[PDB]
Protein backbone atom coordinates (compact mmCIF):
# COMPACT_ATOMS: atom_id res chain seq x y z
CA UNK A 1 0.00 0.00 0.00
CA UNK A 2 1.36 3.38 -0.98
CA UNK A 3 1.47 5.40 2.24
CA UNK A 4 -0.60 8.55 2.09
CA UNK A 5 1.37 11.73 2.40
CA UNK A 6 0.80 13.77 5.55
CA UNK A 7 -1.25 16.31 3.59
CA UNK A 8 -3.76 13.93 2.13
CA UNK A 9 -4.31 11.80 5.20
CA UNK A 10 -4.87 14.73 7.52
CA UNK A 11 -7.29 16.56 5.14
CA UNK A 12 -9.31 13.39 5.03
CA UNK A 13 -9.12 12.91 8.80
CA UNK A 14 -10.33 16.43 9.31
CA UNK A 15 -13.40 15.53 7.23
CA UNK A 16 -14.04 12.44 9.37
CA UNK A 17 -13.56 14.43 12.54
CA UNK A 18 -16.10 17.06 11.41
CA UNK A 19 -18.73 14.52 10.59
CA UNK A 20 -17.99 12.85 13.89
CA UNK A 21 -18.22 16.00 15.97
CA UNK A 22 -14.63 15.57 17.09
CA UNK A 23 -13.71 19.24 16.57
CA UNK A 24 -10.57 19.51 18.76
CA UNK A 25 -9.12 16.69 16.72
CA UNK A 26 -10.27 18.45 13.59
CA UNK A 27 -8.07 21.37 14.61
CA UNK A 28 -5.22 18.96 15.35
CA UNK A 29 -5.58 17.52 11.87
CA UNK A 30 -5.82 20.80 10.11
CA UNK A 31 -2.77 22.09 11.94
CA UNK A 32 -0.94 19.01 10.67
CA UNK A 33 -2.10 19.95 7.14
CA UNK A 34 -0.89 23.42 7.73
CA UNK A 35 2.56 22.16 8.75
CA UNK A 36 2.91 20.08 5.54
CA UNK A 37 2.55 23.30 3.53
CA UNK A 38 4.97 25.63 5.33
CA UNK A 39 3.79 29.05 4.13
CA UNK A 40 2.35 27.84 0.81
CA UNK A 41 -1.37 28.48 0.25
CA UNK A 42 -4.06 26.11 1.42
CA UNK A 43 -6.70 25.23 -1.17
CA UNK A 44 -10.27 26.51 -0.78
CA UNK A 45 -11.27 23.19 0.74
CA UNK A 46 -8.25 23.13 3.12
CA UNK A 47 -8.81 26.67 4.41
CA UNK A 48 -12.55 26.14 4.78
CA UNK A 49 -11.84 22.99 6.84
CA UNK A 50 -9.37 24.88 8.96
CA UNK A 51 -11.81 27.76 9.55
CA UNK A 52 -14.67 25.36 10.39
CA UNK A 53 -12.45 23.50 12.86
CA UNK A 54 -11.58 26.65 14.82
CA UNK A 55 -15.08 27.98 14.40
CA UNK A 56 -16.55 24.93 16.16
CA UNK A 57 -13.88 24.69 18.83
CA UNK A 58 -14.34 28.28 19.88
CA UNK A 59 -18.08 28.10 19.18
CA UNK A 60 -18.43 25.45 21.88
CA UNK A 61 -16.80 27.81 24.37
CA UNK A 62 -18.79 30.78 23.12
CA UNK A 63 -21.93 28.75 23.63
CA UNK A 64 -20.96 27.60 27.10
CA UNK A 65 -20.09 31.19 28.00
CA UNK A 66 -23.43 32.56 26.84
CA UNK A 67 -25.39 29.90 28.65
CA UNK A 68 -23.53 30.38 31.90
CA UNK A 69 -24.07 34.12 31.67
CA UNK A 70 -27.83 33.71 31.41
CA UNK A 71 -27.83 31.39 34.44
CA UNK A 72 -25.83 34.10 36.22
CA UNK A 73 -28.33 36.84 35.22
CA UNK A 74 -31.29 34.76 36.62
CA UNK A 75 -29.34 34.17 39.79
CA UNK A 76 -28.39 37.87 40.18
CA UNK A 77 -32.14 38.38 40.02
CA UNK A 78 -33.01 35.60 42.49
CA UNK A 79 -30.40 37.22 44.79
CA UNK A 80 -28.27 34.12 45.20
CA UNK A 81 -24.80 35.47 46.00
CA UNK A 82 -23.27 32.04 46.58
CA UNK A 83 -24.42 30.70 43.24
CA UNK A 84 -23.37 33.94 41.54
CA UNK A 85 -19.77 33.59 42.77
CA UNK A 86 -19.53 29.92 41.61
CA UNK A 87 -20.83 30.87 38.15
CA UNK A 88 -18.29 33.70 38.08
CA UNK A 89 -15.37 31.42 39.16
CA UNK A 90 -16.54 29.18 36.36
CA UNK A 91 -17.13 31.71 33.62
CA UNK A 92 -13.45 32.61 34.20
CA UNK A 93 -12.10 29.12 33.47
CA UNK A 94 -14.17 29.33 30.32
CA UNK A 95 -12.61 32.71 29.49
CA UNK A 96 -9.07 31.29 29.87
CA UNK A 97 -9.82 28.64 27.30
CA UNK A 98 -11.28 31.18 24.89
CA UNK A 99 -8.12 33.25 25.33
CA UNK A 100 -5.82 30.29 24.70
CA UNK A 101 -7.72 29.13 21.62
CA UNK A 102 -7.88 32.60 20.12
CA UNK A 103 -4.12 33.16 20.70
CA UNK A 104 -3.47 29.84 18.90
CA UNK A 105 -5.20 30.68 15.64
CA UNK A 106 -4.23 34.36 15.65
CA UNK A 107 -0.59 33.25 15.77
CA UNK A 108 -1.06 30.98 12.79
CA UNK A 109 -2.83 33.67 10.85
CA UNK A 110 -0.06 36.21 11.39
CA UNK A 111 2.81 33.80 10.83
CA UNK A 112 1.56 31.65 7.92
CA UNK A 113 -1.92 32.29 6.56
CA UNK A 114 -1.98 36.00 5.88
CA UNK A 115 1.40 36.36 4.19
CA UNK A 116 0.62 33.18 2.10
CA UNK A 117 -2.47 34.83 0.68
CA UNK A 118 -2.16 35.52 -3.05
CA UNK A 119 -5.64 36.34 -4.48
CA UNK A 120 -7.80 39.07 -2.90
CA UNK A 121 -10.27 36.30 -2.03
CA UNK A 122 -7.79 34.61 0.19
CA UNK A 123 -6.67 37.82 1.67
CA UNK A 124 -10.22 38.75 2.57
CA UNK A 125 -10.75 35.22 4.02
CA UNK A 126 -7.81 35.37 6.38
CA UNK A 127 -8.27 38.96 7.53
CA UNK A 128 -11.90 38.10 8.32
CA UNK A 129 -10.55 35.23 10.41
CA UNK A 130 -8.22 37.59 12.12
CA UNK A 131 -11.12 39.97 12.74
CA UNK A 132 -13.31 37.27 14.22
CA UNK A 133 -10.94 35.89 16.83
CA UNK A 134 -10.11 39.37 18.09
CA UNK A 135 -13.87 40.00 18.24
CA UNK A 136 -14.40 36.80 20.27
CA UNK A 137 -11.86 38.18 22.73
CA UNK A 138 -13.75 41.47 22.79
CA UNK A 139 -17.00 39.70 23.73
CA UNK A 140 -15.87 39.04 27.25
CA UNK A 141 -12.70 41.25 27.89
CA UNK A 142 -13.29 44.28 30.14
CA UNK A 143 -11.91 47.89 29.55
CA UNK A 144 -8.32 48.10 28.22
CA UNK A 145 -8.15 44.47 27.10
CA UNK A 146 -11.41 45.08 25.24
CA UNK A 147 -10.11 48.23 23.53
CA UNK A 148 -7.02 46.39 22.30
CA UNK A 149 -9.25 43.61 20.99
CA UNK A 150 -11.81 45.99 19.40
CA UNK A 151 -8.88 47.96 17.95
CA UNK A 152 -7.37 44.83 16.38
CA UNK A 153 -10.79 43.75 15.00
CA UNK A 154 -11.50 47.02 13.35
CA UNK A 155 -8.17 47.15 11.64
CA UNK A 156 -8.55 43.64 10.25
CA UNK A 157 -12.16 44.08 9.02
CA UNK A 158 -11.33 47.48 7.58
CA UNK A 159 -8.39 45.90 5.71
CA UNK A 160 -10.55 42.99 4.50
CA UNK A 161 -13.33 45.34 3.38
CA UNK A 162 -10.99 47.58 1.50
CA UNK A 163 -9.97 44.52 -0.54
CA UNK A 164 -13.38 42.82 -0.84
CA UNK A 165 -15.16 46.01 -1.78
CA UNK A 166 -12.75 46.71 -4.66
CA UNK A 167 -11.64 43.19 -5.69
CA UNK A 168 -14.79 40.97 -5.16
CA UNK A 169 -18.36 41.06 -6.52
CA UNK A 170 -21.10 42.17 -4.09
CA UNK A 171 -22.41 38.63 -4.34
CA UNK A 172 -19.17 36.89 -3.30
CA UNK A 173 -19.70 34.60 -0.32
CA UNK A 174 -16.61 36.01 1.39
CA UNK A 175 -17.53 39.71 0.85
CA UNK A 176 -20.94 38.80 2.19
CA UNK A 177 -19.60 36.87 5.21
CA UNK A 178 -17.30 39.79 6.05
CA UNK A 179 -20.12 42.34 6.05
CA UNK A 180 -22.18 39.97 8.22
CA UNK A 181 -19.49 39.80 10.88
CA UNK A 182 -18.32 43.42 10.49
CA UNK A 183 -21.94 44.58 11.03
CA UNK A 184 -22.17 42.33 14.06
CA UNK A 185 -18.96 43.71 15.51
CA UNK A 186 -20.52 47.16 15.35
CA UNK A 187 -23.79 45.99 16.92
CA UNK A 188 -22.42 43.82 19.65
CA UNK A 189 -18.91 45.04 20.38
CA UNK A 190 -19.03 48.74 19.62
CA UNK A 191 -22.76 48.91 20.41
CA UNK A 192 -23.42 51.19 17.42
CA UNK A 193 -26.61 49.88 15.96
CA UNK A 194 -27.04 52.57 13.31
CA UNK A 195 -23.50 51.82 12.05
CA UNK A 196 -24.37 48.12 12.04
CA UNK A 197 -27.68 48.55 10.20
CA UNK A 198 -25.95 50.76 7.70
CA UNK A 199 -23.23 48.33 6.80
CA UNK A 200 -25.39 45.23 6.80
CA UNK A 201 -28.07 46.92 4.74
CA UNK A 202 -25.58 48.25 2.18
CA UNK A 203 -23.91 44.85 1.66
CA UNK A 204 -27.33 43.28 1.23
CA UNK A 205 -28.52 45.95 -1.18
CA UNK A 206 -25.42 45.85 -3.39
CA UNK A 207 -25.75 42.06 -3.55
CA UNK A 208 -29.45 42.17 -4.31
CA UNK A 209 -28.76 44.73 -7.04
CA UNK A 210 -26.34 42.32 -8.76
CA UNK A 211 -28.88 39.55 -9.42
CA UNK A 212 -22.16 29.79 -6.20
CA UNK A 213 -25.70 30.80 -5.10
CA UNK A 214 -26.17 28.54 -2.02
CA UNK A 215 -23.68 30.16 0.34
CA UNK A 216 -24.34 33.67 -0.75
CA UNK A 217 -28.02 33.25 -0.31
CA UNK A 218 -27.56 31.85 3.17
CA UNK A 219 -25.41 34.83 4.29
CA UNK A 220 -27.87 37.21 2.71
CA UNK A 221 -30.70 35.59 4.65
CA UNK A 222 -28.62 36.16 7.81
CA UNK A 223 -27.98 39.80 6.97
CA UNK A 224 -31.76 40.25 6.55
CA UNK A 225 -32.44 38.30 9.74
CA UNK A 226 -30.04 40.51 11.65
CA UNK A 227 -31.51 43.70 10.16
CA UNK A 228 -34.98 42.71 11.16
CA UNK A 229 -33.88 41.88 14.70
CA UNK A 230 -31.96 45.11 15.21
CA UNK A 231 -34.88 47.25 14.05
CA UNK A 232 -37.78 45.67 15.97
CA UNK A 233 -35.37 46.28 18.92
CA UNK A 234 -34.99 50.07 18.35
CA UNK B 1 -59.44 21.16 3.14
CA UNK B 2 -57.93 21.45 -0.41
CA UNK B 3 -54.92 19.43 -1.67
CA UNK B 4 -53.12 22.22 -3.49
CA UNK B 5 -53.45 24.43 -0.43
CA UNK B 6 -52.20 21.66 1.86
CA UNK B 7 -49.43 20.82 -0.53
CA UNK B 8 -48.25 24.51 -0.62
CA UNK B 9 -48.27 24.76 3.16
CA UNK B 10 -46.06 21.66 3.21
CA UNK B 11 -43.63 23.23 0.69
CA UNK B 12 -43.41 26.50 2.57
CA UNK B 13 -42.81 24.77 5.89
CA UNK B 14 -40.11 22.66 4.16
CA UNK B 15 -38.43 25.76 2.67
CA UNK B 16 -38.32 27.40 6.12
CA UNK B 17 -37.25 24.21 7.86
CA UNK B 18 -34.28 24.09 5.45
CA UNK B 19 -33.25 27.64 6.29
CA UNK B 20 -33.68 26.82 9.99
CA UNK B 21 -31.39 23.85 9.52
CA UNK B 22 -28.63 25.98 7.96
CA UNK B 23 -28.85 28.51 10.80
CA UNK B 24 -28.55 25.81 13.45
CA UNK B 25 -25.66 24.13 11.61
CA UNK B 26 -23.70 27.29 10.82
CA UNK B 27 -24.40 29.99 13.40
CA UNK B 28 -23.59 30.42 17.05
CA UNK B 29 -27.06 31.93 17.58
CA UNK B 30 -28.82 29.00 15.79
CA UNK B 31 -26.79 26.53 17.79
CA UNK B 32 -27.24 28.24 21.13
CA UNK B 33 -30.97 28.69 20.75
CA UNK B 34 -31.45 25.03 19.90
CA UNK B 35 -29.40 23.92 22.87
CA UNK B 36 -31.63 25.94 25.15
CA UNK B 37 -34.67 24.52 23.46
CA UNK B 38 -33.48 20.95 23.67
CA UNK B 39 -32.46 21.17 27.31
CA UNK B 40 -35.46 23.32 28.11
CA UNK B 41 -33.24 25.64 30.12
CA UNK B 42 -35.07 27.87 32.52
CA UNK B 43 -33.26 31.06 31.41
CA UNK B 44 -34.49 34.28 29.78
CA UNK B 45 -33.78 34.73 26.07
CA UNK B 46 -30.17 35.53 25.30
CA UNK B 47 -29.66 38.54 23.03
CA UNK B 48 -27.80 37.39 19.89
CA UNK B 49 -27.18 38.24 16.27
CA UNK B 50 -26.18 35.87 13.47
CA UNK B 51 -22.48 35.56 12.63
CA UNK B 52 -20.70 33.12 10.33
CA UNK C 1 -20.81 28.68 53.71
CA UNK C 2 -21.55 25.73 51.36
CA UNK C 3 -19.63 22.43 51.63
CA UNK C 4 -17.05 21.26 49.08
CA UNK C 5 -19.53 18.50 48.15
CA UNK C 6 -22.44 20.96 47.76
CA UNK C 7 -20.18 23.25 45.72
CA UNK C 8 -19.09 20.47 43.37
CA UNK C 9 -22.73 19.42 42.84
CA UNK C 10 -23.77 22.94 41.86
CA UNK C 11 -20.67 22.93 39.64
CA UNK C 12 -21.85 19.73 37.98
CA UNK C 13 -25.19 21.31 37.18
CA UNK C 14 -23.52 24.33 35.59
CA UNK C 15 -21.36 22.05 33.45
CA UNK C 16 -24.35 20.00 32.31
CA UNK C 17 -26.13 23.07 31.05
CA UNK C 18 -22.97 24.47 29.45
CA UNK C 19 -22.42 21.08 27.79
CA UNK C 20 -19.07 20.72 29.44
CA UNK C 21 -19.53 17.04 30.28
CA UNK C 22 -15.87 16.00 30.86
CA UNK C 23 -15.73 18.62 33.66
CA UNK C 24 -19.14 17.39 34.79
CA UNK C 25 -17.57 13.93 35.28
CA UNK C 26 -14.56 15.57 37.02
CA UNK C 27 -16.80 17.39 39.47
CA UNK C 28 -18.97 14.31 40.12
CA UNK C 29 -15.90 12.13 40.64
CA UNK C 30 -14.43 14.65 43.14
CA UNK C 31 -17.72 14.17 45.03
CA UNK C 32 -17.76 10.38 45.09
CA UNK C 33 -14.15 10.25 46.29
CA UNK C 34 -14.82 12.53 49.29
CA UNK C 35 -17.75 10.38 50.55
CA UNK C 36 -17.04 7.67 53.13
CA UNK C 37 -19.69 5.20 54.32
CA UNK C 38 -22.44 7.39 52.75
CA UNK C 39 -23.79 6.57 49.37
CA UNK C 40 -24.69 9.44 47.00
CA UNK C 41 -28.10 11.15 47.11
CA UNK C 42 -30.61 10.65 44.27
CA UNK C 43 -29.56 13.98 42.71
CA UNK C 44 -25.82 13.23 42.91
CA UNK C 45 -26.47 9.69 41.55
CA UNK C 46 -28.28 11.19 38.62
CA UNK C 47 -25.64 13.90 37.99
CA UNK C 48 -22.96 11.21 37.92
CA UNK C 49 -24.80 8.90 35.55
CA UNK C 50 -25.66 11.69 33.19
CA UNK C 51 -22.08 12.91 33.07
CA UNK C 52 -20.64 9.50 32.14
CA UNK C 53 -23.62 8.87 29.81
CA UNK C 54 -22.81 12.05 27.90
CA UNK C 55 -19.01 11.74 27.90
CA UNK C 56 -19.44 8.18 26.60
CA UNK C 57 -22.44 9.07 24.42
CA UNK C 58 -20.42 11.55 22.41
CA UNK C 59 -18.04 8.71 21.54
CA UNK C 60 -20.70 6.13 20.75
CA UNK C 61 -22.25 8.72 18.42
CA UNK C 62 -18.85 9.27 16.86
CA UNK C 63 -18.38 5.51 16.53
CA UNK C 64 -21.71 4.96 14.73
CA UNK C 65 -21.23 7.95 12.37
CA UNK C 66 -17.74 6.69 11.42
CA UNK C 67 -18.97 3.06 11.00
CA UNK C 68 -21.68 4.31 8.61
CA UNK C 69 -19.04 6.14 6.60
CA UNK C 70 -16.85 3.01 6.58
CA UNK C 71 -19.68 1.06 4.97
CA UNK C 72 -20.44 3.69 2.36
CA UNK C 73 -16.76 3.80 1.51
CA UNK C 74 -16.19 0.04 1.59
CA UNK C 75 -19.00 -0.39 -0.93
CA UNK C 76 -17.12 2.08 -3.17
CA UNK C 77 -13.75 0.34 -3.20
CA UNK C 78 -11.93 3.17 -1.52
CA UNK C 79 -9.39 0.98 0.26
CA UNK C 80 -7.45 4.17 0.97
CA UNK C 81 -10.30 5.77 2.92
CA UNK C 82 -11.40 2.51 4.50
CA UNK C 83 -7.92 2.39 6.09
CA UNK C 84 -8.09 5.87 7.53
CA UNK C 85 -11.62 5.18 8.80
CA UNK C 86 -10.53 1.97 10.52
CA UNK C 87 -7.44 3.61 12.01
CA UNK C 88 -9.84 6.24 13.34
CA UNK C 89 -12.52 3.84 14.62
CA UNK C 90 -9.74 2.19 16.58
CA UNK C 91 -8.59 5.47 18.14
CA UNK C 92 -12.21 5.99 19.36
CA UNK C 93 -12.52 2.38 20.49
CA UNK C 94 -9.58 3.13 22.77
CA UNK C 95 -11.34 6.08 24.31
CA UNK C 96 -14.44 4.04 24.89
CA UNK C 97 -12.22 1.51 26.65
CA UNK C 98 -10.59 4.01 29.08
CA UNK C 99 -13.83 5.79 29.96
CA UNK C 100 -15.76 2.59 30.46
CA UNK C 101 -12.98 1.42 32.75
CA UNK C 102 -12.77 4.55 34.88
CA UNK C 103 -16.44 4.36 35.71
CA UNK C 104 -16.52 0.57 35.89
CA UNK C 105 -13.85 0.49 38.61
CA UNK C 106 -15.62 3.26 40.55
CA UNK C 107 -18.89 1.27 40.46
CA UNK C 108 -17.04 -1.78 41.79
CA UNK C 109 -14.88 -0.20 44.44
CA UNK C 110 -17.25 2.42 45.93
CA UNK C 111 -20.69 2.88 44.52
CA UNK C 112 -22.01 -0.68 44.38
CA UNK C 113 -20.66 -1.78 47.77
CA UNK C 114 -22.13 1.31 49.55
CA UNK C 115 -25.56 0.72 47.98
CA UNK C 116 -27.96 -0.12 50.80
CA UNK C 117 -31.51 -0.07 49.34
CA UNK C 118 -33.08 -1.65 46.24
CA UNK C 119 -33.29 1.65 44.45
CA UNK C 120 -29.64 2.38 44.97
CA UNK C 121 -28.47 -1.15 44.21
CA UNK C 122 -30.47 -1.43 40.93
CA UNK C 123 -29.24 2.03 39.89
CA UNK C 124 -25.63 0.97 40.02
CA UNK C 125 -26.13 -2.62 38.80
CA UNK C 126 -27.82 -1.06 35.76
CA UNK C 127 -24.85 1.27 35.23
CA UNK C 128 -22.55 -1.75 35.47
CA UNK C 129 -24.35 -3.62 32.68
CA UNK C 130 -24.52 -0.39 30.69
CA UNK C 131 -20.75 0.18 30.39
CA UNK C 132 -20.08 -3.48 29.84
CA UNK C 133 -22.66 -3.12 27.06
CA UNK C 134 -20.78 -0.22 25.49
CA UNK C 135 -17.70 -2.41 25.31
CA UNK C 136 -19.75 -5.26 23.78
CA UNK C 137 -20.99 -2.84 21.13
CA UNK C 138 -17.55 -2.49 19.58
CA UNK C 139 -15.37 -5.25 21.13
CA UNK C 140 -14.81 -8.42 19.13
CA UNK C 141 -14.70 -12.13 19.86
CA UNK C 142 -13.04 -13.05 23.15
CA UNK C 143 -13.28 -9.56 24.75
CA UNK C 144 -16.85 -9.29 23.56
CA UNK C 145 -17.75 -12.62 25.17
CA UNK C 146 -16.49 -11.29 28.54
CA UNK C 147 -18.33 -7.99 28.06
CA UNK C 148 -21.57 -9.76 27.09
CA UNK C 149 -21.21 -12.16 30.05
CA UNK C 150 -20.55 -9.29 32.42
CA UNK C 151 -23.54 -7.45 31.01
CA UNK C 152 -25.92 -10.39 31.49
CA UNK C 153 -24.75 -10.97 35.07
CA UNK C 154 -25.22 -7.35 36.12
CA UNK C 155 -28.59 -6.76 34.43
CA UNK C 156 -30.02 -10.11 35.62
CA UNK C 157 -29.12 -9.15 39.22
CA UNK C 158 -30.57 -5.67 38.94
CA UNK C 159 -33.78 -7.16 37.54
CA UNK C 160 -34.38 -9.69 40.31
CA UNK C 161 -34.00 -6.91 42.90
CA UNK C 162 -36.17 -4.54 40.85
CA UNK C 163 -38.86 -7.18 40.36
CA UNK C 164 -39.07 -7.72 44.13
CA UNK C 165 -38.40 -4.19 45.51
CA UNK C 166 -39.27 -1.45 42.99
CA UNK C 167 -42.72 -0.54 41.66
CA UNK C 168 -43.23 -1.70 38.00
CA UNK C 169 -43.81 2.00 37.20
CA UNK C 170 -40.55 3.09 38.84
CA UNK C 171 -38.28 4.80 36.35
CA UNK C 172 -35.22 2.85 37.51
CA UNK C 173 -36.99 -0.46 36.95
CA UNK C 174 -38.32 0.65 33.56
CA UNK C 175 -34.93 1.97 32.52
CA UNK C 176 -33.33 -1.36 33.20
CA UNK C 177 -36.02 -3.21 31.32
CA UNK C 178 -35.37 -0.90 28.42
CA UNK C 179 -31.57 -1.42 28.31
CA UNK C 180 -31.64 -5.15 29.12
CA UNK C 181 -34.05 -5.59 26.17
CA UNK C 182 -31.75 -3.53 23.99
CA UNK C 183 -28.86 -5.75 25.14
CA UNK C 184 -30.64 -8.91 23.92
CA UNK C 185 -31.56 -7.20 20.67
CA UNK C 186 -28.37 -5.47 19.74
CA UNK C 187 -25.65 -7.57 21.39
CA UNK C 188 -27.17 -11.07 21.69
CA UNK C 189 -29.21 -10.75 18.53
CA UNK C 190 -32.28 -12.35 20.10
CA UNK C 191 -35.27 -10.30 18.94
CA UNK C 192 -37.78 -12.59 20.73
CA UNK C 193 -36.10 -12.17 24.14
CA UNK C 194 -35.90 -8.47 23.41
CA UNK C 195 -39.59 -8.10 22.68
CA UNK C 196 -40.74 -10.44 25.45
CA UNK C 197 -38.71 -8.53 27.99
CA UNK C 198 -39.85 -5.11 26.71
CA UNK C 199 -43.53 -5.95 26.34
CA UNK C 200 -43.60 -7.42 29.81
CA UNK C 201 -42.03 -4.41 31.50
CA UNK C 202 -44.37 -2.21 29.57
CA UNK C 203 -47.46 -4.25 30.50
CA UNK C 204 -46.64 -4.43 34.21
CA UNK C 205 -46.33 -0.64 34.18
CA UNK C 206 -49.81 -0.37 32.63
CA UNK C 207 -51.28 -2.94 35.02
CA UNK C 208 -50.18 -0.58 37.84
CA UNK C 209 -51.01 2.99 36.69
CA UNK C 210 -52.23 3.47 40.28
CA UNK C 211 -48.54 3.70 41.21
CA UNK C 212 -47.34 6.46 38.92
CA UNK C 213 -45.89 9.07 41.31
CA UNK C 214 -46.11 12.87 41.82
CA UNK C 215 -42.48 13.41 40.66
CA UNK C 216 -41.87 9.95 39.20
CA UNK C 217 -44.56 10.22 36.47
CA UNK C 218 -42.83 12.10 33.65
CA UNK C 219 -39.69 9.96 33.72
CA UNK C 220 -41.58 6.75 33.91
CA UNK C 221 -43.97 7.92 31.27
CA UNK C 222 -41.05 8.70 28.84
CA UNK C 223 -39.41 5.30 29.33
CA UNK C 224 -42.67 3.47 28.83
CA UNK C 225 -43.08 5.06 25.46
CA UNK C 226 -39.42 4.38 24.57
CA UNK C 227 -40.10 0.63 25.14
CA UNK C 228 -43.16 0.95 22.89
CA UNK C 229 -41.00 2.70 20.31
CA UNK C 230 -38.46 -0.12 20.30
CA UNK C 231 -41.22 -2.75 20.22
CA UNK C 232 -42.93 -0.99 17.37
CA UNK C 233 -39.69 -0.96 15.39
CA UNK C 234 -38.68 -4.51 16.38
CA UNK C 235 -42.08 -6.06 15.48
CA UNK C 236 -42.17 -4.61 11.94
CA UNK C 237 -38.98 -6.84 11.43
CA UNK D 1 -57.37 28.73 10.81
CA UNK D 2 -59.34 25.89 12.48
CA UNK D 3 -57.69 22.92 10.65
CA UNK D 4 -54.39 24.85 10.57
CA UNK D 5 -54.01 25.25 14.34
CA UNK D 6 -55.00 21.62 14.84
CA UNK D 7 -52.28 21.01 12.29
CA UNK D 8 -49.69 22.99 14.27
CA UNK D 9 -50.62 21.29 17.54
CA UNK D 10 -49.98 17.89 16.13
CA UNK D 11 -46.64 19.19 14.83
CA UNK D 12 -45.81 20.67 18.19
CA UNK D 13 -46.48 17.41 19.99
CA UNK D 14 -44.38 15.43 17.56
CA UNK D 15 -41.64 17.99 18.00
CA UNK D 16 -41.89 17.43 21.68
CA UNK D 17 -41.54 13.64 21.21
CA UNK D 18 -38.49 14.20 18.98
CA UNK D 19 -37.04 16.62 21.50
CA UNK D 20 -37.11 14.12 24.33
CA UNK D 21 -35.47 11.40 22.27
CA UNK D 22 -32.75 13.81 21.20
CA UNK D 23 -32.12 14.88 24.83
CA UNK D 24 -31.98 11.54 26.59
CA UNK D 25 -31.13 8.89 23.98
CA UNK D 26 -28.15 8.03 21.83
CA UNK D 27 -30.50 7.21 18.85
CA UNK D 28 -32.23 10.57 18.95
CA UNK D 29 -28.95 12.36 19.26
CA UNK D 30 -27.38 10.46 16.35
CA UNK D 31 -30.41 11.04 14.18
CA UNK D 32 -30.45 14.81 14.75
CA UNK D 33 -26.79 15.03 13.95
CA UNK D 34 -27.29 13.06 10.68
CA UNK D 35 -30.29 15.22 9.71
CA UNK D 36 -28.63 18.51 10.77
CA UNK D 37 -25.37 17.83 8.97
CA UNK D 38 -27.15 16.38 5.94
CA UNK D 39 -24.84 13.39 5.86
CA UNK D 40 -25.40 11.18 2.85
CA UNK D 41 -25.05 8.02 4.80
CA UNK D 42 -27.13 4.83 5.07
CA UNK D 43 -29.72 4.83 7.93
CA UNK D 44 -28.09 3.26 11.02
CA UNK D 45 -29.87 0.45 12.90
CA UNK D 46 -30.76 1.98 16.29
CA UNK D 47 -32.89 1.33 19.40
CA UNK D 48 -33.66 3.59 22.38
CA UNK D 49 -31.62 3.27 25.57
CA UNK D 50 -31.19 5.61 28.61
C1 LIG E 1 -18.30 20.67 5.68
C2 LIG E 1 -17.34 20.84 4.79
C3 LIG E 1 -16.69 22.19 4.54
C4 LIG E 1 -15.39 21.95 3.76
C5 LIG E 1 -16.36 22.77 5.90
O1 LIG E 1 -17.54 23.03 3.71
C6 LIG E 1 -18.50 23.90 4.34
C7 LIG E 1 -18.93 24.93 3.31
O2 LIG E 1 -17.77 25.48 2.68
C8 LIG E 1 -18.01 26.48 1.67
O3 LIG E 1 -18.77 27.62 2.15
C9 LIG E 1 -18.16 28.63 2.98
C10 LIG E 1 -18.69 28.56 4.41
C11 LIG E 1 -19.97 28.51 4.85
C12 LIG E 1 -21.20 28.65 3.99
C13 LIG E 1 -21.94 29.95 4.35
C14 LIG E 1 -22.16 27.47 4.13
O4 LIG E 1 -23.06 27.49 3.01
C15 LIG E 1 -24.25 26.65 2.96
C16 LIG E 1 -25.21 26.81 1.82
O5 LIG E 1 -24.41 25.84 3.86
C17 LIG E 1 -20.05 28.32 6.36
C18 LIG E 1 -18.62 27.87 6.64
O6 LIG E 1 -18.12 28.20 7.93
C19 LIG E 1 -17.74 28.47 5.57
C20 LIG E 1 -16.63 27.48 5.28
C21 LIG E 1 -17.18 29.81 6.04
C22 LIG E 1 -17.30 31.08 5.53
C23 LIG E 1 -16.62 32.26 6.18
C24 LIG E 1 -15.09 32.15 6.27
O7 LIG E 1 -14.53 33.18 7.11
C25 LIG E 1 -13.10 33.16 7.12
C26 LIG E 1 -16.99 33.47 5.34
C27 LIG E 1 -18.18 33.04 4.49
C28 LIG E 1 -18.12 31.52 4.35
C29 LIG E 1 -17.58 31.11 2.95
C30 LIG E 1 -16.09 30.75 2.86
C31 LIG E 1 -18.41 29.98 2.35
O8 LIG E 1 -18.07 29.90 0.96
C32 LIG E 1 -18.83 25.80 0.56
O9 LIG E 1 -19.17 26.77 -0.43
C33 LIG E 1 -20.13 25.19 1.09
O10 LIG E 1 -20.74 24.37 0.10
C34 LIG E 1 -21.50 24.95 -1.04
C35 LIG E 1 -20.80 25.14 -2.38
O11 LIG E 1 -22.68 25.23 -0.87
C36 LIG E 1 -19.87 24.29 2.30
O12 LIG E 1 -21.11 23.97 2.98
C1 LIG F 1 -30.34 16.27 32.55
C2 LIG F 1 -30.64 17.03 33.59
C3 LIG F 1 -30.40 16.59 35.02
C4 LIG F 1 -30.26 17.88 35.83
C5 LIG F 1 -29.08 15.82 35.14
O1 LIG F 1 -31.48 15.77 35.54
C6 LIG F 1 -31.67 14.51 34.89
C7 LIG F 1 -33.06 13.91 35.13
O2 LIG F 1 -33.01 13.13 36.35
C8 LIG F 1 -34.22 12.49 36.76
O3 LIG F 1 -34.65 11.45 35.83
C9 LIG F 1 -33.86 10.23 35.70
C10 LIG F 1 -33.20 10.15 34.35
C11 LIG F 1 -33.79 10.30 33.16
C12 LIG F 1 -35.26 10.48 32.96
C13 LIG F 1 -35.91 9.23 32.35
C14 LIG F 1 -35.53 11.74 32.17
O4 LIG F 1 -36.94 11.86 32.11
C15 LIG F 1 -37.57 13.12 31.86
C16 LIG F 1 -39.01 13.13 31.49
O5 LIG F 1 -36.88 14.11 31.96
C17 LIG F 1 -32.81 10.26 32.02
C18 LIG F 1 -31.49 10.42 32.78
O6 LIG F 1 -30.38 9.79 32.10
C19 LIG F 1 -31.74 9.92 34.23
C20 LIG F 1 -31.00 10.79 35.24
C21 LIG F 1 -31.30 8.46 34.27
C22 LIG F 1 -31.97 7.31 34.46
C23 LIG F 1 -31.23 6.02 34.34
C24 LIG F 1 -30.12 5.79 35.36
O7 LIG F 1 -29.41 4.61 34.95
C25 LIG F 1 -28.33 4.34 35.84
C26 LIG F 1 -32.27 4.93 34.42
C27 LIG F 1 -33.59 5.60 34.72
C28 LIG F 1 -33.44 7.10 34.70
C29 LIG F 1 -33.99 7.65 36.03
C30 LIG F 1 -33.00 7.64 37.20
C31 LIG F 1 -34.71 8.99 35.88
O8 LIG F 1 -35.40 9.16 37.10
C32 LIG F 1 -35.23 13.65 36.91
O9 LIG F 1 -36.48 13.27 37.51
C33 LIG F 1 -35.45 14.40 35.59
O10 LIG F 1 -36.34 15.51 35.74
C34 LIG F 1 -37.71 15.29 35.27
C35 LIG F 1 -38.25 16.04 34.07
O11 LIG F 1 -38.42 14.49 35.89
C36 LIG F 1 -34.12 15.00 35.18
O12 LIG F 1 -34.26 15.69 33.93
Amino acid sequence: AVAPTAREENVYMAKLAEQAERYEEMVEFMEKVSNSLGSEELTVEERNLLSVAYKNVIGARRASWRIISSIEQKEESRGNEEHVNSIREYRSKIENELSKICDGILKLLDAKLIPSAASGDSKVFYLKMKGDYHRYLAEFKTGAERKEAAESTLTAYKAAQDIATTELAPTHPIRLGLALNFSVFYYEILNSPDRACNLAKQAFDEAIAELSYKDSTLIMQLLRDNLTLWTSDM
Amino acid sequence: TNFNELNQLAEEAKRRAEIARQRELHTLKGHVESVVKLKGLDIETIQQSYDI
